[PDB]
């Protein structure tokens, strides 16, 4: 029983060292009558007649594998692809031992393909490794809009929902194109200081002149690259201080041809030993079928641990990419490519010298840049933010407080009455009571500068699917705060599961739940028979798009509620409260506070019922904020003292 | 699942036994599928009571199903499987004519005929990325073969297909312009696996 | 599985593969037990996420655990699996002492020798039954020596022991009457050799 083998090598003297790699297994492993051959061939320009000779010369012989190596001109994925194809028609395995695109390790495209050398998508694991010894958690990712590129992103998106985390965003350009300062200019607006970017040798240039240009590589700022942005026309141009990685044999093809030659000899012989072989087709023309132990053979090739190889273990992931490879982490000092670590497939050891960062600094820069400026957005609540219109010279009216101490105020800008009477500009309007109060407060102890805006269309926020619609959106305060318009939420805003998702709440600052406010005492809660028993005589409704609409919402058995409330739910709180005064709405079901308020201070109206959805107010903001522990921290330490008490007293007695 | 020739015909029987569903969506080839089937019949997984849904790859020759395909097996076809190789080299050649047809009325000129096996000019020529966006959006006797960037069809006329009682591949729903048409208002389960009783 | 010594090794392997429990309890006798380990670590079934259970047939001298063993693995033996071989002799001549002192305390007089190879006493000869019922129940320096009328240990102190890293047999929980207190409220799993990861 004679193996036969096959190669697609490039000098014709690789050639000589498959051949003395073959001879090698060929004795390590015991020969007796198993005769492992070998036959080569060279890679020709036109990759038709490539394809013809891979069938005349290696396909036509009874050939078990072929290896493919990648010539020293580059022409990225051209070359490797005819093999992978003819070889593929049959299901005969092909290794490729330099190839690095992410295409070939898509078993639906290339069928029989292995590689012993990773593609450019795993840079992104050691990437992640990175981010977990420094502990960035908001980034950039500059990716290229070709597959490779989507590759990469796909693998590092993929890596960080385990995590559970996100990208701050994702920024795709189009290979080969020029002033892509635009998309730069977006990644300057963001509060992240680390870009991770993975593009090609020409883009990488463009991208790095774009960035110099545009001072992003400047103190503060962390580059991630791999290694295409890190040679050739990408490295002259390349910003001080930026980070890449290089594979550490890479581009040693005979250390390759060698340890291709031992997992495919430990193979064979596994092959052998398995019985039922068949045979591989003997030439392309005339056989129009696959080679039965194809497919055999390729299980056995991918379930190998050939751990003496001289790029050390060899093992392949479930598509054929060798796994656990070996990176060494580059920086860039005064112009040379210094060695400053190595990711040795799980963990990445710093060894020699000192890390330089792009801005010359010796310290781990943090990857945030938290601005001083705030917008944050608010709604009308009677009890926690009056919004009054201002007087004709533009300031807010001196007024003092009972007690006799001035009242803080602050300037928001909102749209002055209803959509149809407005007209259409964000007037300037007096903002003040709980909440401002507290805002206040607290960016005194948190030392920001802020601005107040309101809602644009007066919603707390919800999420809706509009018809014609691919995906559903959050609407009111939500929406504004996930779109970027707001920065954090100073507001009434109640914490829930289907809010927390999607943003950040701080520790409440005020405990409370839901209740029902009635005219004039004859409700005994939800419970009550005729709450559960809806009819024209008895109407009852919400606010559209707030927390209860969702509470509702969500529970199977308060559906026939739901439906009633949602035919005649109201616009605003004070709508629905003067309706049910005006005796036009039978019960109110909101807020405990701001019900209890209402009731207290306006009278003629009761609560009724025990509260039956116990929740708090937080403050709102976006995931992984930077200072959402300062903002936790300095509510309890308000909550501790007295500063929350006091509010009470001034504000909602 | 794991299926093919022969191959390990253990675990896959015993997990095909803790299959606890009302409809069950599979995807394989068309080996993969007979053995899948022939499994499943031997778990007691066909009959009324189990609803098969598969796209085309499991199916294949419409013309004769294999024995092993259990009736009322659900799959979704284009407008074109019942049609002839006649019918279809027709649309196909159409198709390239009326893209033709659109550059040229476009452009004033017929568009430059393909290369050759020599050495390949690299760069894409305008008029070649040209010729091919005219041959995208076609449209032919009514029905349309708007094709995607991806190179497959967007919005096609698509056909629900079903294996009637007489082991035949019959349609049974239409969608176009996303809105479906079904044939039954109830689907009917007329196998006959009652031998057991309790499968249905 | 056959388990039998140089024998089918392909046709157990196959079986071995398809495993997907966590838990595993096993049944043979020590040579088989070797190769069924042998074959499992093969299979890849050995690791830290793979728990074996095996009786006392399974295991032999305990003194000296067979390097197939995997680390882990968990039988259940009696009390006296620790005590020399005289000390276990002390105990059998102790249980028989206290049998025929029961029997004497209350029938006035030493039970009488056994009889001979050379005859048959067809009769049971109540005499003997009387001192059989007396040598069922004895109990000996705070330990229950109760038999079962099948003639084995019934009710015993039995502990439950584990091959620990170190390869060695260590003791792991009791079953004092019929409540269970073990060590390690969680398990400790080890993968392979060392480095006792723990769950995520
Ligand atoms: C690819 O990697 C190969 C091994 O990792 C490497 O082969 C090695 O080549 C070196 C010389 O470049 C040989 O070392 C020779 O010279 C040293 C110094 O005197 C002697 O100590 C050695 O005995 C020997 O004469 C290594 O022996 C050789 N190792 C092997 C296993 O081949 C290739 O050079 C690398 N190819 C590249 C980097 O393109
Ligand atoms: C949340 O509150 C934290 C405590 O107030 C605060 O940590 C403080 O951060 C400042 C930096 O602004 C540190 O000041 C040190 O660093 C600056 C700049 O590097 C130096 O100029 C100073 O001399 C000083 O060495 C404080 O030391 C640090 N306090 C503690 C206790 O660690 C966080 O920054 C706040 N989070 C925010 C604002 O998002
Ligand atoms: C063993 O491999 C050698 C290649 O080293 C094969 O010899 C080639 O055979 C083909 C077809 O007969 C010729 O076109 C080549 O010119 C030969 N190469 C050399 C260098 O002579 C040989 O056929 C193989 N033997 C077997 C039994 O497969
Ligand atoms: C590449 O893009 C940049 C950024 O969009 C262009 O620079 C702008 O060009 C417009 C003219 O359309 C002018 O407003 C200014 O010259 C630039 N404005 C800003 C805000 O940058 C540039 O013209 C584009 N083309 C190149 C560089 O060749
Ligand atoms: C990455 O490189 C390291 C060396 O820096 C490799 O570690 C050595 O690998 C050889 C090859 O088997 C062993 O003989 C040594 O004992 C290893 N040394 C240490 C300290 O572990 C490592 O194997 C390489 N990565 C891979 C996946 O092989
Ligand atoms: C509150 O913030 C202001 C500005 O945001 C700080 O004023 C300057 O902050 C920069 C930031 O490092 C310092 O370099 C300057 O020295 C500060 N100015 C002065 C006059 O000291 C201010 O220091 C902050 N207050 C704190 C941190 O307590
Ligand atoms: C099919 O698509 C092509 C490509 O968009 C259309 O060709 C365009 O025709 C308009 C005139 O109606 C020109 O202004 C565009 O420049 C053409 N595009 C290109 C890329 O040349 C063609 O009209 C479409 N066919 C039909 C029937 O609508
Ligand atoms: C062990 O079991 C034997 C057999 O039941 C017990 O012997 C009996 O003792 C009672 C007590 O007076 C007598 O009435 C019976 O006649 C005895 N039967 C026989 C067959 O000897 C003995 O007492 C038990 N020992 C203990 C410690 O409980
Ligand atoms: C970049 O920094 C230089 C340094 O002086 C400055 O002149 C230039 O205006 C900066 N570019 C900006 C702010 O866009
Ligand atoms: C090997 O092939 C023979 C004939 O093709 C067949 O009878 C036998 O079952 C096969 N052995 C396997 C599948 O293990
Ligand atoms: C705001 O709306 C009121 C209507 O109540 C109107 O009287 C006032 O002039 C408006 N303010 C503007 C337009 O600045
Ligand atoms: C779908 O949404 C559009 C958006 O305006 C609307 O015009 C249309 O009436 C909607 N179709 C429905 C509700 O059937």
């Amino acid at each position: 029983k004679i193996v036969n083998i096959g190669a697609v090598l490039s000098t014709r003297k690789h050639e000589q060292m498959f051949r003395e790699a073959v001879n090698q297994a060929n004795k390590r492993h015991g020969s007796w009558k198993i005769q492992l051959n070998a036959t080569s061939v060279t890679h020709k320009p036109n990759a038709i007649q490539m394809a013809l000779s891979v069938c005349e010369d290696l396909i036509s012989s009874q050939v078990y594998a072929i290896l493919v190596s990648h010539p020293p001109t580059p022409n990225d994925h051209f070359t490797p692809t005819p093999v992978s194809y003819t070889a593929g028609f049959y299901r005969i395995p092909v290794l490729g031992l330099t190839t690095r695109m992410s295409i070939y390790s898509d078993k639906s495209i290339h069928l029989s393909f292995l590689r012993t050398v990773p593609p450019y998508s795993h840079q992104s694991s050691v990437w992640f490794e990175m981010m977990r010894v420094y502990n960035w958690n908001h980034i950039i990712l500059l990716v290229s809009d070709d597959h490779e590129g989507r590759a990469a992103q796909k693998r590092l998106e993929t890596l960080l929902e385990e995590r559970e985390s996100k990208a701050e965003k994702v920024l795709q350009f189009d290979p080969g194109t020029k002033n892509v300062t635009a998309l730069l200019m977006e990644a300057r607006e963001l509060e992240a200081r680390v870009i991770i970017l993975s593009a090609s040798e020409d883009d990488a240039a463009t991208v790095y002149r774009a960035a110099a240009m545009l001072n992003m590589t400047g103190s503060g700022y962390v580059w991630l690259v791999g290694e295409r942005e890190i040679s050739g026309n990408a490295l002259r141009y390349a910003p001080d201080g930026i980070i890449g990685l290089q594979l550490i044999n890479g581009k040693n093809e005979s250390a390759h041809i060698s340890d291709a030659v031992g997992v495919v000899a430990q193979a064979v012989h596994e092959l052998l030993e398995k019985e039922n072989i068949t045979d591989p087709p003997r030439g392309c023309v005339g056989n129009t079928n696959i080679w039965k132990t194809g497919p055999l053979f390729k299980r056995v090739l991918m379930s190998s641990k050939y751990a003496d190889g001289v790029t050390g273990r060899v093992e392949f992931n479930e598509d054929g990419d060798r796994k656990f490879a070996n990176y060494s982490i580059m920086n860039l000092q005064n112009r040379k490519l210094v060695q400053v670590g190595i990711y040795n497939g799980t963990h990445v050891i710093p060894n020699d010298r000192k890390i330089i960062w792009p801005g010359g600094e010796t310290e781990k820069p943090r990857g945030y840049q938290m601005s001083t400026r705030l917008k944050i957005v608010t709604i009308h609540q009677e009890p926690f933010v009056y919004v009054k219109p201002t007087m004709s010279d533009g300031t807010c009216k001196e007024e003092f407080t009972v007690n006799g101490d001035p009242v803080k105020k602050v300037i928001c800008t909102g749209p002055n009455d209803t959509s149809p009477g407005s007209p259409r500009h964000t007037v300037p309007q007096c903002c003040y009571g709980f909440c401002i109060d507290l805002l206040i407060k607290l960016a005194r102890t948190m030392n920001f500068t802020y601005e107040v805006h309101l809602v644009a269309d007066g919603k707390f926020g919800t999420q809706e699917r509009v018809n014609n619609s691919n995906k559903k959106e959050w609407n009111g305060m939500m929406g504004e705060l996930l779109s970027g318009q707001a920065d954090m939420i100073v507001a009434p805003l109640t914490i829930n599961n289907e809010r927390a998702q999607y943003i950040e709440f701080s520790k409440p600052f005020k405990y409370q739940g839901l209740t029902i406010l009635v005219k004039k005492e004859r409700i005994t809660g939800i419970n009550d028979p005729r709450l559960r028993n809806p009819s024209d005589k008895f109407i009852y409704a919400t606010v559209k798009q707030s927390s209860v609409d969702i509470y509702f919402r969500r529970q199977v058995e308060l559906s026939t509620m739901y439906r009633h409330m949602e035919k005649h739910n109201y616009e605003s709180a004070a709508e629905a409260i003067q309706a049910v005064r005006d005796n036009k709405l039978h019960a109110f079901i909101w807020d405990s506070a701001v019900l209890e308020f209402e009731a207290s201070q306006k009278c003629d109206l009761v609560t009724t019922g025990e509260l039956f959805f116990r929740s708090g107010f937080g403050i709102g903001m976006r995931k992984d904020s930077p200072w959402k522990q300062n903002v936790s921290l300095s509510i309890l330490k308000s909550h501790e003292n007295g500063f929350m008490e006091d509010l009470d007293k001034t504000w909602v007695r | 699942l794991e299926l093919g020739p022969g191959g390990p015909r253990a675990r896959t029987q015993r997990l095909l036994r803790q299959v606890d569903a009302p409809v069950l969506v599979a995807y394989c080839s068309r080996e993969e599928a007979e053995v899948l089937f022939a499994e499943a019949a031997q778990a007691g997984l066909v009959g009324p009571g189990h609803v098969w849904l598969v796209p085309n790859l499991a199916l294949g020759s419409t013309d004769a199903p294999p024995a092993a395909f259990p009736v009322g097996l659900i799959s979704v076809v284009t407008e074109s499987w019942r049609l002839s190789l006649r019918q279809k080299v027709r649309d196909g050649v159409a198709i390239l004519a009326l893209g033709a047809h659109s550059y040229r009325r476009q452009y004033g000129t017929l568009p430059a005929p393909a290369g050759d096996c020599r050495s390949h000019p690299g760069p894409v020529s305008p008029a070649r990325e040209a010729f091919y966006r005219h041959l995208l959006n076609v449209t032919w006797e009514g029905r349309d073969f708007s094709f995607s960037p991806g190179g497959y069809l967007v919005r096609p006329t698509m056909v629900v297909i079903a294996l009637n009682r007489h082991r035949l591949w019959e349609m049974v729903g239409r969608w176009d312009h996303g809105v479906l048409y079904m044939k039954y208002p109830v689907w009917p389960r007329y196998s006959t696996s009652l031998q057991p009783v309790v499968d249905s």
